RNA sequence: CGGCCCCCUGGACGAAGACUGACGCUCAGGUGCGAAAGCGUGGGGAGCAAACAGGAUUAGAUACCCUGGUAGUCCACGCCGUAAACGAUGUCGACUUGGAGGUUGUGCCCUUGAGGCGUGGCUUCCGGAGCUAACGCGUUAAGUCGACCGCCUGGGGAGUAC
RNA sequence: AGGAUAAGUGCAUUAUGUUUAUGUGGUGAUUUGCCCUUCUGUAGCCA
């Protein structure tokens, strides 16, 4: 039934921006928290926090450049069954880099122009708009 | 056809609006027609639609005068 | 067990026959384990409309509790019987063994516009007035 | 300072009511309905009310017009007492649909009255026949219920004055377009979206409208008295 | 839908010692007894359809539930195929 | 005060009369007309539970004859 | 899917105690199964009716309209499950301001609107975000997306041919 | 033996509209608009 939950993770931020929400809390995920720590550092969402000792629940803060949303959308790119990997050399191009790409790397999760500056490949996980 | 619910006081002529409150309706009504199953359901259950107009008579009296036309 | 609200109306003149033959359908019902409830007689009534005929009927509401496999042998017995005239059944649902809506009307019969009379002797013989043949 | 809380709560124990229907994007300040009457959230509204009236008083400053629209025709009364004077101009007789957009044509059709009633009294148009002159008459007094409050009125107003918006809704749609900062007290079934201060009110009861309208109008009204003096001598520095 | 005393049966002769409801053995236990009282109705009744739906349904997690116990411990399966003599 | 559960006028403004019972011929009479048959539902403003389940214990009251089941029949 | 009732039995909604623990999603193939009539024989036939006769109608009247009137309609098993197989949504699943109706488990109310609140329910109106060419949808999507299957590539001729 | 009583809001040919055969094709009110409209018009434009 659960086939994608990144994808479940991007639908629920974009309603919580569309809707003009303030929060947006969760089930848990080691992949959602690390996709959300370069989110979180690019400014791409404002802050979070991981609480729940039985199950792990992510609670998150929205992006804004004022108090209502300048981001449209956010859509994962590799997903089940259709897998897209880049190489050092092809690492994305998103809004002329006003954009991110969060790409994960064999060294962990981070940004397009993190996996640049070390010379890394990988898996392109989901673009900015 | 002089309908059934008894008047006050018997006469001669019965007082047939006084008497019908539901009869006729879905037994008699549909006369020299084809009759069918199920369809009732679709073709006379109209009780819905009904009770939007019952709302809309009652509501226009008081918006008629609040807009000013009145 | 699942529980049967049976009511049920007998043929005034053909009264002397269900007092033999409730005895055995009570010990179909406490064999089995079920209970009779309350066994209300409501005395002799005027149907509205004839049912197998004559404008008059004695009326019995038994209110049984049995399982589900011998009151199937029992309905089908007393609906070909000959002295039984109709009887109605109501279904297990959110149903009462207390509390009769008739409560008060069933005292009235009972106590001063009943009969008086031999066929309504014989519907309280077969009503909470059991008498009964021995086994 | 909190008289501002006690005024709002005196005025709205009325609850409104407006059936059980209500509008969802007011929930916030809406308590659960008791017994298919809706029930309205009083406690957070009483902010509100004082925020509004503090922001009125640094507007007399900044403003030469207040235009009061949302009028009905049982605060009409209350909305002449609400004006005062002609640095406050109001509707009471209904907004008529583009007022401001197309002040434009009303100043001409004002042009019209000023005139027609100076040729009236000074008996000028009444010969011939009396078709002629009654055509003329009638219109005259169409014209005079309808905009002897606002007559003055030579340009778009510094603020927009709501007191219900029911069937007045556009006067604040243009207004929004025209860049005007907007003061509203919004309904049970109005929505409390897109304006500059709203106070979360309700649209029945006449005792409770009538208390909203007593409180705006002082605020920007005695700092406005200070303002025009202050002006003056603001004015006399450049000339000296 | 069972028997009381046919629910307690299965109840002390499977699943575990805890003598639940919950763990796959006593569960495909408890379809199994509605699956067999079914077939004895379905040698007639052949028309019946919408109660049929209920047929192919504990029959479809009958079969899931025993490739699941398969996937888990090979003990608890063959035991469980064996002390529930089922199939033919 | 506390739990006084269906004094009078309470629960309704149309009383709920029988829900499933038919034995008594006075409360089933509360909604039958002189001419022997059903007042509709959205006239009584009677609540929906004991109507549905009244289109059960009316054919079972007409078939024991507490009521009269057609015109015919005074 | 509509008289009312019993036997056999499915599927759904609530609630406590409690349990197993992805046992999940979708589905080529597939077996199983009908609104209606069609359809093989048995049972059954009251009424109505394709056909068939005749009237009536009229650019002429097979259509229009009427009277007579059969198979058919009704039950049981059996044969390919046909269409307008639908919110004028493929499926299911995850997420998204709510209010109220229709109506239902259940705690509580002066048990004071088919009522309210508390906490679940389907089902539906209303309208805010988004989506549409337009109607329309709107928390049960036709939004935000998710996976997998079915299927289309101008009309006519052809939903037939093969 | 009615525990069924002129009531239960009791109201609208009880929505459903109720007869009359046909008659060919096309046809109307003006750019060449130029592919172009502006980083001094201005805190040059902009995040």
């Amino acid at each position: 039934s659960m086939q994608d939950p990144i994808a479940d993770m991007l639908t629920r931020i974009r309603n919580g921006q569309a809707a003009n929400k303030a929060a947006v809390t969760m089930p848990s995920s080691k992949l959602k928290v690390a996709i959300a720590n370069v989110l979180k550092e690019e400014g791409f969402i404002e802050d979070f926090k991981v609480e729940g000792d039985t199950k792990p629940e992510l609670e998150l803060t929205l992006k804004y450049f004022q108090g209502k949303a300048v981001v449209e959308s956010i859509q994962r790119v590799s997903r089940p069954g259709l897998r897209i990997y880049k190489r050092k050399d092809e690492l994305p191009k998103v809004m002329a880099g006003l954009g991110i790409a969060v790409v994960s790397t064999s060294k962990g999760v981070m940004t397009d122009r993190a996996a640049r500056q070390a010379g890394l490949g990988g898996e392109i996980i989901c673009y900015v708009a | 056809p002089v309908i059934k619910v008894r008047e006050n006081e018997p006469f001669d002529v019965a007082l047939r609006r006084f008497k019908r409150s539901c009869e006729k309706a879905g037994v008699l009504a549909e006369v020299r027609r084809r009759e069918f199953y199920e369809k009732p359901t679709t073709e006379r259950k109209r009780a819905k639609a009904s009770a939007v107009k019952r709302h809309a008579k009652k509501l226009a009296r008081e918006n008629a005068r609040r807009t000013r036309l009145y | 067990m699942r529980h049967y609200e049976i009511v049920f109306m007998v043929h005034p003149d053909q009264s002397e026959q269900v007092p033999g033959m409730i005895e055995r359908y009570t010990a179909a019902i406490t064999g089995a384990e079920g209970k009779i409830h309350r066994l209300e007689d409501w005395g002799r009534r005027q149907l509205a409309y004839p049912i197998n005929k004559l404008h008059k009927a004695h009326y019995v509401l038994m209110n049984v509790e049995a399982p589900q496999e011998v009151i199937d042998e029992l309905e089908t017995t007393f609906r070909f019987n000959d002295a039984v005239i109709r009887s109605m059944v109501m279904r297990t649902k959110h149903a009462v063994t207390e509390a009769s809506p008739m409560v008060k009307a069933k005292d009235e019969r009972r106590e001063r516009r009943d009969d008086f009379a031999n066929e309504t002797a014989d519907d309280a013989e077969a009503g909470d007035s059991e008498e009964e043949e021995e086994e | 300072a909190t008289v501002s809380m006690r005024d709002m709560l005196k005025a709205g124990v009325h609850f409104g009511h407006q059936t059980r229907y209500w509008n969802p994007k007011m929930k916030p300040f809406i308590f659960g309905a008791r017994n298919k009457v809706h029930i309205i959230n009083l406690e957070k509204t009483v902010p509100m009310f004082n925020e509004a009236l503090a922001e009125l008083n640094k507007i007399a400053s900044r403003k030469g017009k207040i235009l009061f629209v949302g009028t009905k025709r049982a605060a009409s009364e209350a909305v002449k007492d609400a004006a005062l004077s002609c640095d406050q101009f109001f509707v009471n007789h209904r907004w008529l649909g583009g007022m401001l957009t197309n002040w434009k044509t009303v100043r001409q059709s004002i042009k019209r009255l000023k005139d027609l009633e100076t040729q009236s009294q000074d008996g000028t148009f009444d010969k011939l026949t009396k078709k002629e002159a009654l055509m003329r008459t009638r219109e005259l007094e169409k014209l005079e219920n309808s905009l002897g409050g606002i007559k003055d009125m030579g340009g778009l107003p510094d603020a927009l004055f709501v007191i219900d918006a029911d069937h007045e809704h556009i006067a604040i749609k243009e207004a929004n377009n025209l860049g005007i900062p907007v003061f509203a007290i919004v309904d049970t079934n109005s929505d409390p979206d897109g304006v500059d201060f709203v106070i979360p009110g309700n649209d029945d009861a006449i005792r409770a409208v009538t208390l909203y309208l007593g409180a705006v109008a002082a605020t920007v009204r005695e700092g406005r008295s200070q303002d025009l003096a202050s002006q003056a001598e603001e004015s006399f520095v450049e000339a000296e | 839908s069972l028997s009381t005393e046919a629910t307690a049966k299965i109840v002390s002769e499977f699943g575990r010692d805890a003598n639940d409801t919950g763990s796959t053995e006593v569960q495909v236990a408890l379809l199994t007894a509605q699956i067999n009282h079914l077939q004895g109705h379905f040698a007639e009744h052949k028309k019946d359809h919408h109660s049929r739906r209920g047929l192919l349904r504990m029959v479809s997690q009958r079969r899931k539930l025993l490739d699941y116990l398969k996937r888990k411990d090979v003990a608890r399966y063959t035991r469980l195929i064996e002390r529930l003599g089922l199939r033919r | 005060a506390r739990y006084f559960r269906r004094r009078k006028f309470c629960r309704f403004t149309a009383e709920g009369v029988q829900e499933i019972d038919y034995k008594d011929i006075a409360t089933l009479k509360n909604y039958i007309t002189e001419s022997g048959k059903i007042v509709p539902s959205r006239i009584t403003g009677t609540r929906a539970k004991y109507q549905r389940q009244l289109a059960r214990a009316i054919k079972r009251a007409r078939y024991l004859s507490l009521l009269p089941y057609t015109d015919r029949h005074q």
